[PDB]
RNA sequence: GGUUCGUUCCAUGGAAUUAACGUAAACCCUUGCUUUAUUUGUAAAUAUUAUAAAGCAGUUCACCUUUAUAUAGGAAAUGAU
């Protein structure tokens, strides 16, 4: 049966000083993290999938219209820890390969701190915000910014349950709206019918999550609180968070190519 | 009704002619051609059809021999398991 | 085994070695069901990407090539004369002619 | 007789024999097999020896003359009278697969049955309401029908979350932009095409040829 | 033209996707939760377990039987009852007689013996080769020539041999030894599936050779001498069985050769290697002399 | 082996297949190596010379 | 049990593993081709009949079909040769 494993730097115990109290990453991993595995393994207590790594069921079962259930414990499980391991106990240095980069396609440290911020926010929505490593076969290592709602896999495989745009109010009768409701329809019936909207280099190589953003209600509404008049709330959540990123880290995970 | 038996042992579980026997076919328009000449006549009009259809059939290839029934192999696998056992 | 492979119809064309070169080369009767699943792991192994291909496959793979070249035997044109006259040789039996053919009427 | 005199058993006591003396009288005895000494304490088990099996039930007191008495007799449990009405009760409850791999055995140590339906490394199925049903009709003394209807309506109320979770996960997804593949409902007819369109091949092709034994009845080879 | 050249391209970036997607798969694959996996399919070759407990054969299905009617009223010590229409072998008798093979084919390992793994099905062939290097014996994984062993010297006429000393190590000098020498036969046979070569235990019995066997419930067990009641037409049992056994043969050559270099030797000679010496010696003698 | 039979495939160490065209004007004009002229170093490296 | 001109070949058997002879292969004549030699044979000739030493060649390649996936077979003036 899947089981919890401790967190990086026994933030379980202490938790980080500046960005989260111990009592929050308890009732935000320890607990949180042991009820959906808890859900998880009654659904995979007797199939083939009682004995896969969480990556491997996201993967699995991505499109198959009756394990989305099963997808979302397994994708929430996975991003969840994706997003802790990320966090650093104090702030970390950015790294020269890791910040001439960053320049190269968001400008600016401070055009991506707004951008993945904003986008938290104006999602309005529980999710994750993904700092994502876009190599084609030809073009260099370009990174751009993905934001997943609920139960989201930005992984290639998973195309099928990236979630990105909301088809409640992103599909109407303006010109976006019509565009928009276009690409829907276009993903689900290529998708149904099989055919490949956009190519993918085999092994899921095209996008590499580097750096992860946990935005649901439950990890900063205890800590930040609800936000009333701007003191703390979802968006200073996200402002501390920039504080306790691992950079050292983000910069291995994304094993740019030497070109300096 | 009573169930079939279990064979008793046996020296070998075969068939005798594995593969169909295939008739020659041009035989059986020759009795059709014989059938015209008993009714409508030797020298008459009606059999001309049926008589040039017996020309055309000795005229035609003979077919291809098809690939041997692999039958009697798979019934000496199962013999002993299938029977009460095998005799010699 | 977790070394990509190459689709069937990009691998290089090779002459594996037949059961009988196993025979004379090993000494041994080996039975041709048992040398025919032996030689689909060698045709399994040249699949792998060359590149990624390591070292000890290679001289394990070089061991089942069949060097072996048929006798070239090519016929001699028959030539023309300056004067344009081709000489033809036919036998039936007995005889043997020598036609020589040229632009007439 | 087409059995084979076998002395397995034997070859110790036939081998330390042959090397006790010599063939050449006068010499010693060569050296043994270098398994005589291995084996040397270690004598075969008793075979071919009938004893009275372990009787699984109640043997019949009133026979006079029994026989069988050299016989195994059937492993019949408690429970196997309540799978037999639990999953007639509920036949399609079989489709559900299930598996009967064991992966370490150890699987009967984490079950606690004074807590619920759901216990650790099983699935939800037919057996966890029947090991349900057997402790509270053994422990909490409910009859028969009593603890079947508490244990079997426990296993209702955990199933139709299951069915629930199914649609509202989908339509969950397509609300932020999730697709899915081809349901089970339309692969499903599809597969029934391609064989209903081989069978009109073969409708089409008999009845073509049951026209010439209609026809080939009657003779008009004369052609009048 | 431009067809073809796709080929080019993907064919040229396998070593890029490969080495790239390999380094991925060492950073998200274990990250959500531990998983507790406690069964692998190869499991019991790539670490077989020293002993098997009861939970691990009834895992394995070493107790499912043949069907009632099909079985051998000699072998009815080792069946514990009836279920789904086969006999149940009992896990404990299955268990104590594993573990007295397991201490057999560590004592003839302990006194320089040569073992021989004998499995013969078309699946069986991974576990006796796995089984065999462990025991440094010989496997044989394909139908049994009649003959091999009370008509050796013709069917083994020219596989070539080689002496060894205490530690394993060849000695020079046996040349002319090696070619009047007949070849030889396995100190102990270790059978998978004896219901299905008979003659080669019978040539063990008739030549005086141990032997250990899977008996189903349909096998005669008159056939070998250490019996091992289980089924032997699982796949999953045999290997489970195999790696014991094979492990025991391990333990035992451990401790051989560890005597060794202590300068204990554990065996003495063979009578056919001895004889030679006396040979020797004889020959040596007129040297001296003339 | 000794009753194993043989695959009919060229020798091209033998004399004839290693010089299609016999002729020492040939075969000396630095057809491939230079200065092996003499006809001497040509016999050596086909025959095996005792002096 | 299959297959083969063939106890040929493959598979298999609770007994097989092998040796000799016949068989097969090879040999002589004959057939196409290459190189060699040109008299007493050849009209001429830049070599082509003949003469005769050696070497190569087949069911080889292509096409079609193919069992237990192990061993292959078919088509015969309108594939090559
Ligand atoms: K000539
Ligand atoms: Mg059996
Ligand atoms: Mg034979
Ligand atoms: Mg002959």
């Amino acid at each position: 049966q899947h089981y919890l494993m401790p967190l990086r730097d026994n933030f379980e115990q202490e938790g980080i000083r500046n960005f989260l109290s111990p009592g929050s990453v308890n009732m935000a991993y320890t607990e949180y993290q042991t009820f959906i595995l808890e859900k998880l393994n009654a659904l995979v207590v007797g199939t083939d999938f009682e004995q896969k790594d969480t990556k491997s069921i996201v993967l699995a079962t991505a499109r198959d219209p009756e394990l989305a259930h099963v997808f979302n414990h397994a994708s929430m499980a996975h991003n969840n820890h994706f997003f802790f391991d990320h966090l650093s106990p104090v702030p970390v240095k950015m790294g020269d390969k890791l910040f001439y980069h960053i320049n190269e396609n968001f400008g600016s440290v401070d055009t991506l701190r707004d951008e993945m911020i904003g986008t938290a926010v104006s999602m309005f929505g529980p999710g994750f915000v993904w700092l994502v490593r876009t190599q084609l076969p030809g073009q260099p290592v370009a990174l751009r910014v993905m934001a997943t709602y609920l139960a989201g896999s930005p992984y290639p495989g998973a195309h099928w349950r990236r979630q990105e745009m909301d088809a409640q109010t992103s599909i109407g009768s303006s010109p976006q709206g019509l565009s928009n409701g276009q690409r829907f329809f276009e993903r689900s019936a290529a998708g149904f019918k099989g055919n490949k909207l956009e190519p993918t280099a085999p092994g899921g190589t095209d996008l590499i999550p580097i750096l992860c953003l946990n935005t649901w209600e439950y990890a900063w509404l205890r800590e930040y609180g609800t936000g009333v008049g701007g003191m703390g709330g979802k968006l200073a959540y996200a402002q501390s968070w920039w504080n306790m990123i691992d950079w050292a880290k983000v910069e291995e995970e994304a094993r740019l190519e030497t070109r300096i | 009704p009573n169930k079939p038996i279990r064979l008793p042992p046996l020296k070998q579980l075969r068939v005798r002619q594995a593969n169909k026997a295939e008739e020659n076919p041009c035989i059986a328009v020759m009795s059709s051609v014989l059938a015209c000449w008993a009714s409508a006549g030797y020298n008459s009009a009606g059999c001309a059809t049926v008589e040039n259809a017996l020309r055309a059939c000795m005229d035609a290839p003979k077919p291809a021999p098809k690939p041997n029934n692999t039958i009697n192999y798979h019934l000496s696998r199962f013999q002993e398991r299938l029977t009460q056992g095998k005799s010699k | 085994e977790d070394l990509p492979v190459i689709p069937a119809t990009a691998v290089e064309r090779v002459a594996w070695k037949t059961l009988e070169d196993i025979r004379k080369e090993l000494g041994e009767q080996v039975k041709a069901s048992e040398f025919a699943r032996c030689l689909a792991l060698v045709k399994r192994l040249n699949s792998i990407h060359p590149d990624l291909k390591p070292q000890e496959i290679k001289d394990v793979l070089d061991s089942f090539r069949r060097n072996v070249q048929p006798f070239t035997n090519v016929a001699k044109p028959i030539p023309i004369d300056q004067f344009g006259r081709a000489c033809g040789v036919g036998k039936r039996k007995a005889s043997s002619a020598r036609a020589f053919v040229v632009e007439g009427t | 007789g087409k059995g084979r005199i076998f002395q397995a058993a034997k070859v110790y006591q036939r081998a330390s024999e042959a090397a006790a003396t010599n063939i050449v009288s006068g010499l010693p005895p060569r050296n043994p097999p270098l398994w005589l000494k291995a084996i040397e304490s270690i004598p075969p088990a008793e075979i071919n020896t009938r004893p009275y099996p372990i009787q699984h039930s109640p043997p019949n007191p009133r026979a006079r003359k029994p026989r069988n008495l050299f016989r195994p007799t059937k492993i019949v449990y408690p429970e196997d009278e309540l799978r037999r009405d639990f999953y007639r009760d509920h036949p399609w409850e079989l489709a559900r697969p299930r598996m009967i791999i064991e992966l370490d055995g150890k699987d009967a140590r984490f079950l606690d049955w004074s807590k619920g339906l759901r216990q650790r490394g099983i699935p939800l199925s037919g057996e966890s309401v029947v090991q349900r049903q057997l402790w509270l009709m053994e422990n909490q003394g409910m009859t028969k029908q009593e603890a079947y209807d508490k244990a079997r309506h426990e296993f209702y109320k955990l199933r139709q979350l299951e069915q629930m979770e199914r649609r509202i996960a989908v339509e969950e997804a397509r609300m932020v932009g999730g697709y899915f593949g081809k349901d089970l409902l339309t692969v499903g007819m599809e597969l029934e095409n391609k064989t209903y369109e081989s069978w009109k091949k073969w409708a089409t092709t008999e009845i073509a040829r049951q026209e010439s034994a209609r026809a080939s009845m009657y003779t008009n080879v004369v052609d009048n | 033209d431009e067809e073809a050249l796709k080929l080019k391209q993907q064919i040229e970036a396998i070593p890029g996707n490969f080495k790239l997607f390999k380094q991925t798969k060492a950073q998200t694959q274990k990250l959500g939760a531990g998983v507790e996996v406690r069964y692998i399919p190869e499991q019991y070759l790539r670490n077989p377990p020293s002993d098997a407990s009861l939970e691990d054969l009834m895992a394995a299905q070493a107790h499912m039987g043949h069907n009632t009617s099909l079985w051998n009223p000699a072998n009815a010590r080792y069946i514990y009852g009836v279920r789904q229409g086969i006999h149940i072998i009992s896990l404990e008798t299955t268990a104590t007689h594993l573990r007295r093979a397991a201490r057999v084919v560590e004592e003839v390992a302990y006194r320089g013996g040569l073992i021989l793994f004998v499995g013969t099905r078309p699946g069986q062939r991974p576990i006796v080769v796995r089984a065999a290097e462990l025991a440094k014996a010989c496997h044989l994984f394909t139908k049994w020539r009649p003959g091999t062993i009370t008509n050796r010297e013709q069917l083994l006429g020219g596989v070539p041999l080689t002496v060894v000393d205490e530690l394993d190590r060849p000695l020079s000098g046996f040349e002319d030894h090696l070619h009047d020498r007949r070849p030889l036969a396995p100190d102990l046979v270790v059978c998978l599936n004896p219901k299905e070569n008979m003659t080669l235990l019978y040539e063990c019995s008739l030549a005086k050779i141990p032997t250990i066997g899977i008996i189903d419930t349909n096998t005669n067990p008159s056939w070998v001498t250490y019996q091992i009641p289980a089924n032997d037409d699982s796949l999953r049992a045999t290997a489970l069985i195999s790696g014991v056994l094979g492990r025991a043969g391990e333990r035992g050559q451990k401790r051989r050769l560890e005597a060794a270099q202590r300068g204990v030797v554990t065996w003495k000679t063979p009578a056919d290697v001895q004889g030679y010496f006396e040979l020797a010696s004889a020959r040596a003698a007129d040297a001296r002399r003339r | 082996q000794e009753k194993a039979s043989l695959i009919k495939s060229v020798d091209w160490n033998l004399l004839e297949n290693k010089f299609k065209n016999l002729n020492l004007s040939f075969i000396l004009n630095d057809a491939s190596y230079a200065e092996r002229n003499n006809l001497s170093e040509l016999l050596n490296k086909l025959y095996y010379n005792v002096l």
